[PDB]
């Protein structure tokens, strides 16, 4: 499960951002921007624009 | 100040290009090649032009961009250089380091080539343009230079990084000269007090060659809402 927070932390910072999430998902840009923007809203409780394992595992 | 990462205005490797050869949320053009770990904005060929510019615009009052690039070539002298952009309009095709002229906003020029014989290059240059000025290519914009400095960004053993902050009408430009791998080992380049730029615009990056030619590679363009 940490395994899945990590699958796409390609730069190793222990955070998931929009671009790292983009690749997990990839379809029309618009649909992509839609899903990512959703994931942010839903999970990004601090508005840094990243999601940590807290925010990830909820 | 806090930083929010703005993914819709950013790119980077290791999966930088989509399966169809495109860069999410950015439009690329001229002779710029996206690849998985960098974009070669302008290749070490004669008379080349390329650009990468965001699709959407971005409504950010204050912001910061960190740009990592390499400018490689055989010679101790190379051309033509590389430009980072904020502006109201996508300047995809044009004579200004591969981008359009008459730009509405700011543009920071990493100028490999001493065009006005002043032995003052390679050099970093800031230039404002309200929609009606013309970039003085042959004079390395020296007269329109809102501010500027002189670092040698070519042929470094780690990649160069340019932090470019706009905070309270003051665009600031720190630069990390590729000498250490401390991505945060920045040093002061320049600054422009009391500057206004469009409420919403595109971010952009472009480069070009002519008689002489370098590879201009941008590994990542990372954008922050402050
Ligand atoms: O005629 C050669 C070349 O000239 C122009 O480029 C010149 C100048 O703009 C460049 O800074 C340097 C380095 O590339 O080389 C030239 O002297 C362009 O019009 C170019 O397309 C042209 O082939
Ligand atoms: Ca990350
Ligand atoms: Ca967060
Ligand atoms: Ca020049
Ligand atoms: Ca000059």
């Amino acid at each position: 499960q940490l395994h899945y927070f990590k699958m796409h932390d390609y730069d190793g910072n222990n955070l998931l951002d929009g671009l790292e999430l983009s690749t997990a998902i990839t379809m029309s840009e618009d649909e992509l921007i839609n899903i990512i923007d959703g994931v942010l809203r839903d999970d990004d409780k601090n508005n840094d624009g990243y999601i940590d394992y807290a925010e990830f595992a909820k | 100040p806090h930083r929010r990462f703005e993914y819709k205005y950013s790119f980077k490797g290791p999966h930088l290009v989509q399966s169809d050869g495109t860069v999410p949320f950015w439009a690329h053009a001229g002779n710029a090649i996206p690849s998985s770990d960098q974009i070669r904005v302008a290749p070490s060929l004669k008379s080349q032009r390329g650009s990468v510019w965001t699709k959407t615009k971005a409504a950010f009052e204050n912001w910061e961009v960190e740009v990592t690039f390499r400018v490689t070539g055989r010679g101790r002298i190379g051309a033509d250089g590389l430009a980072i952009w904020y502006a109201e309009n996508q300047g995809l095709e044009g004579p200004v380091f591969g981008s359009a002229d008459l730009w509405n906003g700011v543009g920071i020029f990493f100028d490999s080539f001493d065009n006005d014989g002043k032995k003052n290059n390679p050099a970093i240059v800031i230039i404002g343009n309200n929609g009606q000025i013309h970039y003085d290519h042959q004079n390395d914009g020296a007269s329109q230079a809102l501010a500027s400095c002189q670092r040698d960004f070519r042929n470094k053993p780690y990649p160069v990084r340019a932090k470019i902050t706009y905070y309270q009408n003051t665009l600031t430009v720190m630069i990390n000269n590729g000498f250490t791998p401390d991505k945060n080992d920045y040093e002061f380049c320049a600054k422009v007090e009391n500057m206004i730029i469009p409420a919403q615009g595109h971010f952009g990056i472009s480069a070009a060659t002519g008689g002489l030619a370098d590879d201009h590679d941008v590994l990542s363009f990372l954008t922050f809402q402050l």
